[PDB]
């Protein structure tokens, strides 16, 4: 049981997916600058999940009001 | 590896 | 016919969603700081959508491989 | 206001 690789400002974030980083009080970067280390896990062996509170089409809650899988985000009032 | 991608 | 709210970087980007803010070599910012001016679009009267080439659910190609409608973003080759 | 929400 592992989060994903960090990521964004001050590695506070945390990769959802290859292209998405997204942090508690950071939000959700889909495809910038801060999701390029993301795609450092498509390479380690072992299986990792972020976030803790699932969500709708099995993900988890990745920042305030946003659910996140490993290809997409979206606006979860749950979150 | 992203779990629905291992 | 126009576009939302710029955000982002420079105002570089635009936005797609009261909390999506994408830009060609920006990618998607989903509820970050850059997102925030997107909640003005909610003010105004006229209708704006954001992006050129439409994709998936009601979305248009948001940024590099990104489509994006107003709540939500997904990987989508064809972008 | 954004298109589907207007």
């Amino acid at each position: 049981l592992r989060q994903c690789l960090p990521c964004g400002p001050g590695g506070k974030g945390r990769c959802f997916g290859p292209s998405i980083c997204c942090g508690d009080e950071l939000g959700c970067f889909v495809g910038t600058a801060e999701a390029l280390r993301c795609q450092e896990e498509n390479y380690l062996p072992s299986p990792c999940q972020s976030g803790q509170k699932p969500c709708g089409s099995g993900g988890r809650c990745a920042a305030a009001g946003i659910c996140c899988n490993d290809e997409s985000c979206v606006t979860e009032p749950e979150c | 590896c992203y779990f629905q991608n291992c």
